[PDB]
């Protein structure tokens, strides 16, 4: 599970039926400053994640362990929305 | 005519976060929303047909999450006679 | 900007109880409220996202005493097209 | 899950027989943009995914969470065809 | 599982709540020095670390073969606080 | 107000690492102890909101390995009365 | 920043004995004990983790002899923030 | 799953007798070329490839799902043989 | 699966208990000359290794289908002792 | 270059009404249709990806009322090499 | 001579389908269709044998997703003969 | 390099016609047979590797008719020095 | 003197993939082949020990997929009188 | 004082795996064995305490897979008057 | 520098032909033998890694025959403190 930043968001209309109504995010990794800093990947939604925030998206077999995401098909997902990120005693980040 | 992209909610909290995680899940213009009395209430969503479709089923699994959702539907490409006539936006 | 609290009661006391309620949990600011017609009422409160997660489940355990609740959702950052269609109090 | 280019086909003669009948490709991960910029990675597809479009393929212990593909050996299967990236309220690509 | 040492800490207030009550942390990949040189990357704790304490995160699908982990979505969790980093018979770290 | 997060315990060990526990996992100030007597031992902490209910919450799991964990409870905006008659810390004096 | 070991007996006598066989076991200094009130004492030592691992385990072995042992823990580096606010003598 | 080349064998004498009798190959990705351009991997063989052959080596949790190498614990393994591979329609690679 | 020399050991005294009596190593990766090039990376010990061995660590969700690391939280161990690398039939290394 | 989709009916009536079902139904571009002989006809529609997935399953809806039908498919982007070769309406 | 591979699908769209796919899985030439009329379609892929066997054997699955599916087979040397006297291309 | 392809048939008669199917079957080099006494007689074919498998796999169908097949096998490339040292065909 | 490694197997396909398999396994020289008649044959693999152990024990597996399999067997230091009486290459 | 810790195994074989994997798995010191006779014996090991703890506790499970093992035991301090009056290699005058 | 192999025995017998078969069985140097008393005496041998393997479980195999065997192991590359504290013939 990796801090990052959304970026946007992908539409796909033809796809795997089992995961329609997923919503699919881009998301980039920023350093723990909220400074987006690394390449896109893709993750899907299960917090309500919109473009500008920062958002943890865990990856592989455990990406699933979540109802709209079961034996669905994914290996990154969203699972959080960051409210502040510390650092030996100064805080970092906002919102 | 953009494409059209409706979900009508009992309550009123239903509706926003069925609007919003439309608008969240793709390239969509939130247009407004309808108050038909009664307590329900519809938003309206309009944008590239891909993108309603996207959002749309986005709405409809997140308003659940809340309760209610009385109707679901898109339109992909609404009638001149209904954008002129209706409260969808597109009305020149 | 800010974040999003939401209330609704199919009552009028309901959501005036559960407002008060809200407001003196927590750091935050109570913008007025969004009668949807047919009884049902709307609280709206906004500001940091984790006093309104305080905030909420403070009112509807306060309201659930009077009447029934129908909904409470909260919503950390609604999109900006949200804001700009919607009376949430952060209209520009 | 990751932005892909699909950019050819490979073919295999002898192969474990569990996954016969199933079509292979050859990815690139692409900044969003349609651009490829990456290494060349192997997944099957379950969409009947061509030559030149633009693909989300997973990885992983999460792809093989599709038929076609339940229980055979792969770790990298397609599963979308994207029609539109939006990035900040801009969108970089379309069909 | 990686030599990582404790950075800095990461509050999620909308999280998905089979997680709710895990503490976040979050770590640097160091050499066998003390000397953080890597990435930040996020994981829960199950051992009450601290900052500036040397630990070990295990990462993927077996981070969660470990209680108040189970059934949820992780991938990296700390399991360990070092005491001592041994090099060809000579000390690199101490506690 | 600074928001409040308070652990109440039978014990005492249970107490303190309720009280790190918090520590290591947010942002936060802890302020001191109160010694009710007859064995009850409880933790006050201090910081802004979301820090410390995220704390308590990791408190909370961290005393119950010991056992026992008495009250838990977390308060966002103090009345300026409680904090001017109470020794939680932040009182102007 | 050395660690944390801890013994709660409801006797006096249980702390005492748990004392000594806890420093009798490995190389710990201990910094004195806090009397919580209402029968309840805790021993408080600090010393390298592993001492400490090995002398708690040590101690409540020899304290569970004489009477009831309420708990037992051990904090390999308490947070700076603590040692500073706890009487537990590694105070600036 | 990835392209790669093998190059040489590598023999463990003292091994989990799980893995007895499976035969171990050393693999560099290849560039679709039949140029190897990447690190020295291992993993086991299933198909029969031998030096010079160039291989698909699929890896990590569905890298057992081939009836051998079942239960084993192994977290790369070979499954095809190529024979060729396209890119917009001009062979890159033949036999 | 990877080739890897040993370097050194770790030691964790406060640790998830399932896996105590677990020997912890650090490892680097080599080249099959025996010159390790990579990043230092901690693994279990199932095979009895010691300092100076060249080994293969697996890692990952495959990292547990071995006893004595079954339902343990482990994400890489070692699976064996090399004893020769043959590179297109020259040996490269010996024991 | 533009997606395609089919809708193949045991009958000349059941293809126009799942024709003109489609057109009307989004932006598609209707281009015709090829007797296979036997009864069996099959409508052919081109156009954006979502619009014919939307435009078909609103069709295939239109022949049902009529009377069977036999098989619906619908493909994003034919190979190059298709188009080409069989009459779509994409042929150089 | 190139190698040889054939679907024969009942409807249409089971041809496409599997005509496309087909294509899409490797180096293979799509010739055209041959109509026998009653419905029945076949489609007609030349190339490499190692190919054709590959896209065959994905055609296949990709049209029974549809259905029907009537033959699927693959030849992989045609005799000098048959190129010559049937419309299968290579003439 | 050139794959191989043989078939081992407890009779003469059932290692000639599986030979000759499988010439006919694809672009396949024979090169003979070795005699490996009592009976048992094994053809051994080589080529490219699809042609082999689907050559030999055409052999085993056409011997079955015959009598019984001992053993059908296909090897993709076989190693530098099994070529060297066994009569199959493409020694130096 | 190297060690040597045999496999004797019914057929003669069963050697070829079990020799072919032993090959490609370690650093190991295949020295021919010594047929017994009545069909019985035995590869005969010879090299360093840890090669030949290694590469023994993946013809057995290999050559079980055909089936049969007689004999299996490694030498790890052959008498000297039996390399220079027996067709084990190694011979002066 | 330098830690303490100590394997006891009927065999002969369990002693020597159960030495060699605690000197192998942290950074101690393999003082010398002691034969009490009767097959029992016994392997000594000395280093820092956190060093011998996690390497005696691999010893007990990497001598169990040959069996036997009797006792299996760590001192963190031993007191002056043992290491002087025992050979357990950290005696004074050496 | 090399491997380890120990045979256990409780007889001076079992131990002598298990010596005798291993270097027999591999290129191996057999050191000695260590009394531990109480009838038990153990085998050493040193050597490569994988000839030990094939020597003791060639022992064992042969140990059997006269009487009991106590245990059988083999250390790849005992770590440098072992050879300079035990007698294994590899002692500075």
């Amino acid at each position: 599970m990796v801090l990052g930043k959304v970026v946007g968001t992908v539409v796909a209309s033809r796809k795997e039926p089992r995961i329609e109504g997923l919503s699919l995010l881009l998301v980039r990794a920023c350093d723990p400053d909220g400074t987006p800093t690394g390449g896109a990947v893709v993750c899907a939604d299960a917090v309500g994640a919109g473009v500008g925030e920062v958002v943890l998206y865990a990856s592989g077999s455990s990406a699933r362990q979540t109802e709209v995401t079961n034996n669905r098909p994914v290996d990154a997902t969203i699972m959080a929305i960051v409210d502040l990120v510390e650092m030996g005693g100064d805080v970092r980040f906002r919102k | 005519a953009d494409a059209l992209g409706m979900i009508e909610v009992r309550g009123f909290v239903g509706m926003v976060e069925a609007a919003d995680a439309m608008v969240k899940a793709a390239k969509v213009e939130l247009i407004g929303y309808e108050k038909t009395g009664g307590g329900y209430v519809t938003a309206v969503v309009r944008g590239d047909v891909a993108a309603v479709k996207a959002a749309t089923e986005a709405g409809q699994r997140a308003a659940e999450r809340v309760g209610e959702v009385v109707a679901v539907h898109v339109i992909p490409r609404p009638h001149v006679n209904v954008d002129a006539a209706l409260p969808l936006g597109r009305t020149p």
